[PDB]
């Protein structure tokens, strides 16, 4: 009953999907306790 | 250091005379205004 706790995911061309690797991004993000620093892009028109 | 928002605002002036410190009238432009976000209560400078 002594292990270690971490092994490798065996992936190769050959798995199935599902059993193949993907990748993945979490985006998080905390808000309005301070100051917005980021904002997606605001859009622009023409100047008539 | 106002609503999260810090702000320096600054004027060089080439004042040849050599008097101290000169009584007259100017105005400080605004320079940089930052989302630092962060609480505050003292300063330090730097000299060489
Ligand atoms: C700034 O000061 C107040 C009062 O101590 C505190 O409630 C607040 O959480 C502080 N902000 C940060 C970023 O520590």
């Amino acid at each position: 009953n002594c292990y270690f706790p971490l092994q490798s995911y065996g992936f190769q061309p050959t798995n199935g999907v599902g059993y193949q690797p993907y990748r993945v991004v979490v985006l998080s993000f905390e808000l309005l306790h301070a100051p917005a620093t980021v904002c997606g892009p605001k859009k622009s028109t023409n100047l008539v | 250091n106002i609503d999260g928002y810090f702000k320096i605002y600054s004027k060089h002036t080439p004042i040849n005379l050599v008097r101290d410190l000169p009584h007259g009238f100017s105005a400080l432009e605004p320079l940089v205004d930052l989302p630092i976000g962060i609480n505050i209560t003292r300063f330090q400078t730097l000299l060489a």
